């Protein structure tokens, strides 16, 4: 109930997801994914995850820049489609919006199990921590533990990245 | 699953230490040097019992020790302590490094008087 | 492709599978799957042509969707129980999603459509790898989480896989698609017995892998990808066609050949529980795979098809590259039934 | 000039002086004149909340000294 | 299927991150450290089949700590009854609840 | 579960449905894959922050890494497809049948 | 709260500037005035036609190298651990891996633009 | 050529030495501040325990007043089988208070910039 | 009281941008043996006001082929982001105090490129498209190296908080410790702001007006203001990062004067560089960033991880 | 030993940037294993008291544990002040 900020941000997250999942044109799909990344960063920030939200926003900004370049190169047409320029795209968009609104009404006015379990609402503030200690950020400590506890993870991740470079070069070699 | 036992409100009353964070920080080192025994007893109770309801008397003793410490500080070095904690309080991060003269005066007073 | 790069990619595929097999953490299992897929994509595209590119694209789309569902199931399981260890899978919705993702990775029906297409679009070596090594990781995970499986869903998918493999294989003249449909049916057999005994799953997997390796190696030795090109092999090397005929008979499950051993064992295991109708249906359905194996044997070994004049020139030259493991693979594919009790060593 | 470029530079300098000075003065005006408290960690936030609770007027910057302990 | 290479060699490749009750940096505890510790100690060595029955109480407490379903149900019941009482006008709510409380440090 | 958890799960389901229902462009489906990865990142981060699982805080970053790999892989394939046909339509990937 | 207010203020100021720009002056729009600009001559094709990217491989490599930034950002906090030898070994391992990937792409003509 | 490289290297070395001295001093200052926090911690813990217990007791009395109308409600009944102390969920401490206090208790630290 | 702070931040920044236009024109003139604006207003002091009044009383154009929504959205995004990038700067106190201010600047800077991208695409003209693709190439050129340089420099700060940089450089400027990183960072900020010799998105000689060729009047003025605000902001970030002014807690005005003077010096250096050099080819910028800056930056990142551990000089605030 | 000298000269004459990068990277790799102050950094990291030191219960058989913070027993930071 308290300012509904998390609920509003998650609803905008779902709206951006519906925006790019109706697939109007990769330009507008990239715009919707950027909007979703921003609101997801906000959602994670509201839970105390500053570093993770900022990181995911930066990564998806770079990814969508590359996707924009590739859309200009290889995924264009004479008339790019928007959400109101085509009946299939508009129908999918409106169906997604109505599905989100119906699910919200179902879970808010009632307390029923959609798929997994039930939910009454009350705002996400209830399940917080009231933990009072620390001269450090716990998320920062957990993420920094990658270089002392996660040696195996670092090894596999670095090997995967090097292999990915080799792999993309092999795939695009052609001939 | 059974009911939860809670202390009465009257059991939770104790004389309060009502000095701000700058005042507490300005006297933190001497406070930890003087009131060490009750504080350590309370912390051992807290970490062994794992229940705040079983270490109330130790908390009251900690408050009493802090009150006695601050009463002595008021009795002997009111003014140097006031200057030192005002200096500490002006800072936005409440830094020790920016006020060493006032700390030196307060240290000299407490060393000579007590 | 550079031989060094090819060796590195093959080693990365195997390392991803091994990471899946040795991990205790769900994140490390997912990472093993990701690494395996990343290294596997270029191996499918080694001989570059539009068909190979199409096969690689279809394979990537299928496996990426499967991995997304896998990660979502893991995260749901973590939400309902803060556990990362691969165990009895405390949530049923997560378990359903996990089962569907693993079935999509394996190519079980009804997520079976990509297997014939990818197999037909790639070379015979890539097909050998795809149909032998790529089954190990999902089957290992399924064996580890078998106690929490829902038998209805897995048995439905296994029966569908057997039926669809037989029916689809009945219609093929291309050898790679025949092998793919055979693989679908054998995966159905492997997953039918998984909720009851994982040792039987391992035994069926080993025998199937041996027979498939012998089949693919014989097909590489005689450069045939169609029925009509395989019908020429008798006029160049009859020994290869005779060994192929015996191997096909073994893959058909006829006693006293080795391919009879898994089905037999599986049937027995299913009758140790109640489970009477399903094994009968499975055997009667495997008769279809036997039928199209027999048709291949008719085309290649039991009758002689007309040949061409230029074949005379091929008589003057010998096979340069030799497969060192082909004879042992053929022997293990055919004459292994009398050593059946050694399956005790699998558990 | 070359010294006739200076007036525009002075105007830019005067414009750029405003943000920092305004922020400092506004911080001092709304925090008792003593350099608004910084809370990068939950411990400092707890300190501020305790100060606000014991201030008696719901303002953390109102500091209670030794005169508040009888 | 599972080749326990870590157990055979004593390597600890990934076991450090499997559970929340296992040696966090700076000794930061999980929100449900005690519940998970109790469930793990209950279920250790007896197998999954027996643990699913004989450690059901500890697991239920752990899940309640994780998701807090019953706590929200109880809070919602209390709030609903209080709202009905005030709407009827018989509630007569206290000053501390309304923000007029005498705060303590 | 709170409403936010249901919203994130719904976002994942929407992205999965968008991926499973192709229109014409392969790029749009790749975008749906990236959206699924983002939803998984958000959901895992929220769970890990809520339960104060300190060592699990590095897990979402790892996810992102492989997401990038998967994103790169897809793009590479798209390039080849375009070079074959002058377009990225999934209709052209029909040389192989069942 | 303050950051949301700042974002709202900045966006509102920009939107008001656009509104003033579009509603204050006199508008005389006709077909020739709003036609696309191509230096006085009509364009041959459309601007929505495919535009070749000569540096696509570098773009994919940029996607891959961007995640190593996320991997290496927590290093200031990682430098505060008790076991500094393992942390330094792993950080140098990651940086050496990134340098090796750059060297591999460099030597195989991967940084050269397509012609 | 040589002179410029030498001058740059000397500048780098002088900066390195100065930064080493300053960083060691800053480490000592951080240790001193951390020790002050350690000295102050037990009193904060005692007051936090008293605050939590007082809020819980007030909630218990208010719930005992509110929920006496219903037939089958045990007042103060726990939701856990175990009888050991469980840290409050903070929806239990601030559940009957105004939304301003709820906002300050939930998002107060995160939104303070 | 906070809204007053926001206004007292954002209005003076706009005035500073307006008069930076005049200062750049006059500096270029006097380096080109001419005077520059000295007619309208004494010493051209009324020239920015006249330019703004002319631009906002001029008809704005909506191209027939353009996508109108993105066309209008792009300048709003540009100006709002440029104004927002100023809020975490400590001068010596920030408007918004963030634990990770540096990462916030990084994220908002990498978001700012979509203004150029979307304006160029939504213009639906060939020159605008070429400019937008050049922007894509420029970002791909500079982003990774910029991030690694930032991390390498901040390895001596101990955190990502911008205020700590003041205490880190209490005795010596950070440039005396990382002058190679300072040089590479300066070139990278020249590239990040689309400034000469890296002004390729506009490309006046090659692309007429490039990405903003279809924009006129107020929407064009907004892009101009965003660009110059980014200039001043990036130079202020450089001044804070590498030339740390001494802060007296009882006299912040001295720090403010010092920091503003350093920022003005760096901005004048930007104008000097524009007046001094020719323009790069946009593949040559990529080659410079990926073949010269990146290997040296990786080596220096290794060195700046190893050095504090080697010398027992690790900063505080884990 | 003679051909590599010519190789180094040619690299310095054609690609000085790569020469400097490799030299800096090699120094950064090998120097930390030869420095005596790395262990000083480890000790400084270990001497930072992030958490509260929980006291031990006296069983009467721990002469190495101080009974008070100012007692002569316990660890010393006197090495840190001279650094
Ligand atoms: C339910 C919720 C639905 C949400 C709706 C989104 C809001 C936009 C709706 C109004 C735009 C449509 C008007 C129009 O097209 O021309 C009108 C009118 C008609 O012109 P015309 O020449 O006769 O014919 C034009 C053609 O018919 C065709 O004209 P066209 O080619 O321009 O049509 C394309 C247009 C038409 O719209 C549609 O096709 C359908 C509308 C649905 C779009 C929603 C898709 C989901 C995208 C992600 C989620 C976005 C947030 C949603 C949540 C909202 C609640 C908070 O679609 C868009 O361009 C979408 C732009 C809006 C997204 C804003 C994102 C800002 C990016 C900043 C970066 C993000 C940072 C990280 C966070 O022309 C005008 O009056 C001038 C243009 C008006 C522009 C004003 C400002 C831009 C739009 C407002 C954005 C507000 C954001 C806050
Ligand atoms: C080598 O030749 C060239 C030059 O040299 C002669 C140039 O100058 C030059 C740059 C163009 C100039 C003519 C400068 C033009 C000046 C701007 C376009 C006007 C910007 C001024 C306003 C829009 C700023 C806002 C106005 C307000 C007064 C700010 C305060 C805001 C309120 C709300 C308060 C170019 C491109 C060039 O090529
Ligand atoms: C039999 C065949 C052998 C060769 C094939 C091996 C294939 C795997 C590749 C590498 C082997 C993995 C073994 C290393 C596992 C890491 C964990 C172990 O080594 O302990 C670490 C020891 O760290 C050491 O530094 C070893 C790690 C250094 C690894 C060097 C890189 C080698 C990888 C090269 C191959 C990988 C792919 C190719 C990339 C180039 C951490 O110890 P410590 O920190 O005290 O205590 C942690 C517990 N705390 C947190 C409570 C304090
Ligand atoms: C720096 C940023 C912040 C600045 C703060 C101030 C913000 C200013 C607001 C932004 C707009 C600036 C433009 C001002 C010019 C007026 C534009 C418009 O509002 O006027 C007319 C709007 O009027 C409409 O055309 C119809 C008339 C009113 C419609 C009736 C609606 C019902 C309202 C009830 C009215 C009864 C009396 C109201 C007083 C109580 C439009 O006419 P039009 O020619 O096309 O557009 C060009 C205007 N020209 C002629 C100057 C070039
Ligand atoms: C006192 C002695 C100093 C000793 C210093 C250490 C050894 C120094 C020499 C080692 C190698 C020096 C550079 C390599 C030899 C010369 C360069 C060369 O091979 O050819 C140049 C050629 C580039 O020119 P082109 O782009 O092809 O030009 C096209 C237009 N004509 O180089 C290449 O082809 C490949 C370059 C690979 C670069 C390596 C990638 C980055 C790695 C450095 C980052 C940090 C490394 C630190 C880790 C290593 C630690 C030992
Ligand atoms: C003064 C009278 C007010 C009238 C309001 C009308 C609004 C409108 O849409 O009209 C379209 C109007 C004028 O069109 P014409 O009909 O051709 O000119 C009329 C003059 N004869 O077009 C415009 O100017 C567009 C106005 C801008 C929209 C403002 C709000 C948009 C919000 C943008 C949100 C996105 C921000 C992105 C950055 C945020 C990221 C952190
Ligand atoms: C767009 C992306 C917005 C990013 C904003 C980042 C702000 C930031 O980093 O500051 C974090 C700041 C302070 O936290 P710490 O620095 O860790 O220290 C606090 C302890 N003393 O945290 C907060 O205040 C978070 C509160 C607000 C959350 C941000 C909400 C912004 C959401 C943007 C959505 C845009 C509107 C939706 C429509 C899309 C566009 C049409
Ligand atoms: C004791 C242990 C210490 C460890 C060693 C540390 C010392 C290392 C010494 C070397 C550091 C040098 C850093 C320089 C980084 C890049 C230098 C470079 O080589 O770049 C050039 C080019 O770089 C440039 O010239 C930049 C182009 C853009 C110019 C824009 C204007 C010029 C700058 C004006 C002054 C800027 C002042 C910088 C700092 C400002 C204050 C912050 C590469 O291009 P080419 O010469 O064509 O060769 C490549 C093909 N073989």
């Amino acid at each position: 109930m308290t300012m509904y900020i998390a609920f509003i941000l998650s609803t905008i997250f779902v709206i951006g997801f519906v925006g790019f999942s109706s697939k109007p044109s990769p330009i507008y799909g990239g715009l919707g994914l950027i909007v979703s990344g921003g609101v997801g960063c906000g959602i994670v920030l509201n839970f105390g995850g500053s570093f993770l939200g900022l990181m995911v926003f930066l990564i998806y900004l770079g990814g969508m820049l590359v996707v924009f370049g590739y859309t200009t190169a290889m995924a264009t047409e004479m008339y790019p489609e928007v959400w109101v320029s085509n009946k299939t795209v508009f129908g999918a968009f409106v169906s997604g919006l109505m599905m989100e609104f119906c699910m919200v009404y179902y879970a808010l006015k009632e307390e029923e199990v959609e798929i997994i379990f039930k939910f009454n609402g009350l705002g996400d503030w209830v399940i917080y921590d009231t933990g009072d200690s620390g001269f450090f950020s716990e998320e920062a400590m957990g993420i920094a533990a990658l270089y002392s506890y996660g040696t195996w993870l670092v090894i596999v991740t670095g090997w995967s990245l090097l292999i990915g470079v080799v792999v993309i070069m092999e795939i695009t070699r052609g001939n | 699953p059974g009911i939860v036992e809670l202390p009465t409100l009257e059991d939770l009353k104790v004389q309060e230490v009502k000095v701000s964070s700058s005042v507490l920080k300005a006297a933190a080192h001497h406070y930890g040097a003087q009131c060490d025994k009750p504080n350590k007893e309370f912390m051992l109770c807290r970490w062994e019992e794992k229940d705040p309801r079983r270490c109330l008397e130790e908390g009251k003793l900690v408050n009493q020790c802090a009150l006695d410490f601050f009463r002595q500080i008021k009795r002997h070095c009111a003014e140097p302590f006031t200057e030192y904690w005002t200096c500490i309080d002006y800072s936005g991060l409440q830094l020790f490094r920016h006020c060493r003269k006032q700390q030196a005066k307060f240290d000299e007073c407490v060393l000579d008087k007590l | 492709m550079n031989p060094i790069i090819y060796t590195t990619l093959i080693m990365t595929v195997m390392s991803g599978t091994m990471l899946v097999m040795i991990s205790s953490h769900w994140l490390l299992i997912w990472i093993g799957f990701e690494m395996n897929l990343l290294a596997m994509i270029p191996v499918l595209m080694k001989n570059f042509n539009p068909r190979a590119t199409e096969a690689a694209t279809k394979y990537f789309l299928t496996q990426a969707t499967a991995s997304m569902m896998l990660m979502m199931a893991i995260i749901i399981n973590l939400l309902y129980s803060g556990q990362w260890t691969i165990t009895k899978m405390f949530n049923p919705v997560a378990m359903t999603m996990m089962t569907m993702a693993l079935a999509m990775k394996l190519g079980l029906s009804p997520f079976h459509f990509w297997v014939p297409e990818v197999t037909q679009g790639i070379s015979l070596q890539a097909g050998l790898l795809l149909l032998t090594w790529q089954k190990l990781a999902p089957l290992s995970v399924l064996c580890q989480i078998s106690q929490s499986i829902n038998p209805n869903l897995m048995l439905t998918m296994a029966m569908l896989s057997i039926l669809i493999g037989g029916w689809g294989g009945l219609n093929q003249t291309q050898l790679r698609k025949i092998m793919a449909y055979s693989s679908i049916a054998h995966m159905g057999w492997m997953t039918a017995v998984l909720p009851y005994n994982t040792t039987m799953t391992i035994l069926n997997l080993l025998i199937y892998i041996t027979m498939t390796l012998a089949m693919f190696m014989l097909l590489i030795h005689s450069s045939a990808t169609t029925t009509l090109s395989l019908s020429h092999t008798w006029n160049k090397m009859p020994v290869i066609t005779s060994l192929m005929m015996v191997t096909l008979l073994s893959m058909g499950g006829l006693p006293p050949l080795s391919g009879f051993m898994p089905k037999w064992m599986i049937i027995q295991e299913m009758t140790k529980n109640e489970s009477i109708i399903m094994p009968t249906l499975m055997a009667m359905t495997a008769l279809l795979n036997l039928y199209f194996y027999m048709r291949l044997a008719y085309s290649s070994s039991l009758t002689m098809f007309p040949s061409t004049n230029n074949m005379k020139m091929k008589w003057q030259f010998e096979h340069t590259k030799q497969m060192k493991l082909l004879p042992t693979m053929i022997v293990l594919s055919t004459l292994v039934l009398p050593m059946t009790p050694a399956l005790s060593s699998l558990n | 000039m070359w010294f006739e470029i200076l007036p525009g530079i002075a105007v830019m300098a005067a414009c750029l002086f405003i943000p920092g000075m305004a922020t400092a003065h506004i911080h001092k005006f709304t925090n008792g004149g003593k350099e608004k408290r910084v809370a990068h960690f939950s411990y400092q936030w707890n300190l501020m909340e305790r100060d606000r609770r014991i201030s008696g007027v719901n303002r953390y910057h109102v500091t209670k000294g030794l005169e508040n302990i009888d | 299927p599972f080749f326990d290479v870590q157990k055979r060699l004593g390597l600890d490749l990934d076991r450090w991150m499997t559970i929340q009750s296992a040696e966090q940096p700076h000794k930061i505890p999980g929100r449900c450290h005690a519940f998970e510790k109790e469930w793990i100690e209950c279920a250790h060595g007896i197998g999954g089949i027996r643990a699913e029955k004989e450690c059901k109480i500890e697991f239920d407490d752990f899940v309640e700590c994780l998701l807090r379903q019953k706590t929200m149900k109880r809070l919602s019941a209390i709030k609903r009854q209080r709202d009905k009482l005030i709407k009827e006008g018989k509630y007569t709510p206290p000053p501390h609840h309304l923000g007029k409380e005498d705060p303590r440090p | 579960m709170p409403l936010v958890y249901m919203n994130i799960i719904m976002a994942f389901a929407i992205a999965l449905a968008g991926l499973l229902m192709y229109r014409s462009h392969l790029m749009s489906s790749l975008l749906c894959l990236e959206g699924m990865m983002l939803s998984l990142f958000i959901m895992s981060t929220l769970i890990i922050l809520n339960t104060h699982f300190t060592l699990a805080n590095m897990m979402p970053i790892i996810l992102l890494v492989f997401a990038a790999c998967e994103a790169a892989l897809g793009l590479s394939l798209l390039v080849m497809v375009s070079n074959t046909y002058g377009t990225d339509y999934v209709q052209n990937l029909n040389l192989l049948q069942c | 709260m303050n950051i949301m207010l700042t974002l709202l203020t900045n966006v509102t100021l920009a939107s008001l500037l656009v509104l003033i720009a579009f509603w204050l002056p006199q508008l005389n729009a006709y077909s020739e005035k709003t036609s696309p600009y191509e230096c006085g001559f009509d364009p041959m094709g459309s601007a929505r036609l495919p535009f070749s990217m000569k540096f696509f491989l570098v773009a994919i490599t940029f996607l891959l190298f961007d995640l190593e930034i996320a991997l290496l950002l927590p290093l200031p906090w990682a430098s505060q651990t008790n076991n500094l030898k393992t942390m330094l070994t792993m950080a140098l391992f990651l940086l050496i891996l990134l340098a090796a990937s750059l060297a591999y792409e460099w030597t195989q003509k991967g940084l050269e633009w397509a012609e | 050529g040589y002179s410029m490289f030498a001058v740059g290297i000397g500048t780098l070395l002088f900066g390195y030495w100065s930064m080493m001295k300053w960083n060691r001093e800053r480490r000592r200052l951080q240790i001193e501040d951390f020790e002050a926090r350690i000295a102050l911690m037990p009193l904060f813990q005692a007051e936090k325990d008293r605050r939590v217990l007082q809020m819980l007791r007030e909630n218990l009395e208010e719930e005992a007043i509110i929920m006496k109308d219903v037939p089958d409600w045990k007042v103060g009944e726990s939701v856990f089988h175990t009888t050991r102390w469980v840290t409050p969920m903070m929806g239990e401490l601030y559940g009957l208070r105004t939304n301003e206090e709820i906002l300050s208790a939930t998002y107060g630290f995160i939104w303070y910039t | 009281m906070f809204m007053i702070n926001i206004l007292s931040l954002i209005i003076p920044i706009l005035l500073a941008v307006a008069f930076l236009t005049l200062v750049e024109r006059k500096v270029l003139g006097y380096m080109q043996l001419r005077k520059g604006p000295n007619v309208v207003g004494p010493y051209g002091l009324l020239q920015p006001i006249a330019d703004a009044l002319k631009l906002f009383t001029k008809e704005p154009l909506r191209p027939a082929t353009s996508s109108i929504s993105m066309f209008i959205i792009a300048p709003i995004l540009a100006l709002s982001l440029a104004l927002t990038m100023w809020v975490p700067l400590p001068m010596p106190y920030p408007l918004i105090n963030m634990n990770l201010g540096v990462l916030f600047m990084l994220a908002m800077s990498s978001l700012a490129v979509y203004s150029i991208l979307w304006s160029g695409w939504a213009s639906n003209s060939k020159y605008a498209l070429i400019g937008a693709l050049r922007a894509v190439a420029q970002t791909i050129s500079y982003e990774v190296t910029l991030a690694i340089i930032l991390l390498s420099v901040l390895l001596m700060n101990g955190s990502y908080t911008l205020s700590t940089l003041i205490t880190t450089q209490e005795h010596i400027w950070m440039i005396f410790t990382s002058w190679p990183l300072a040089m590479m960072w300066f070139i990278s900020t020249l590239a990040e702001t689309n400034r000469a010799p890296f002004d390729l998105t506009e490309g006046e000689s090659e692309l007429v007006s490039g990405f903003n060729v279809e924009y006129a009047a107020g929407p064009f003025a907004m892009f101009f203001m965003a660009e110059y605000a980014n200039i001043i902001m990036m130079n202020a970030f450089t001044a804070i990062l590498f030339l740390g002014a001494s802060h007296d807690p009882h006299t912040p005005e001295l720090y403010t004067i010092n920091f503003v003077l350093k920022t003005l010096a760096l901005t004048i250096t930007f104008l000097w560089i524009r007046a001094s050099y020719p323009r790069f080819r946009y593949d040559q910028l990529m080659h410079l960033l990926w073949k010269s800056f990146l290997p040296l930056t990786l080596a220096l990142c290794m060195w700046h991880i190893s050095l504090p551990i080697m010398t027992a000089s690790i900063p505080p605030q884990s | 030993a003679g051909r590599i000298a010519s190789f180094l000269k040619n690299a310095w004459a054609k690609e000085p940037v790569l020469v400097a990068s490799f030299a800096i990277g090699g120094l950064a790799i090998i120097l930390p294993s030869l420095s005596p102050y790395t262990n000083y950094a480890i000790r400084i990291n270990r001497a930072t008291p992030y958490n509260y030191p929980v006291p031990l219960r006296d069983d009467g058989n721990m002469p190495d544990v101080p009974s008070h913070p100012q007692d002569p027993q316990g660890p010393s930071l006197e090495w840190l002040k001279n650094l």
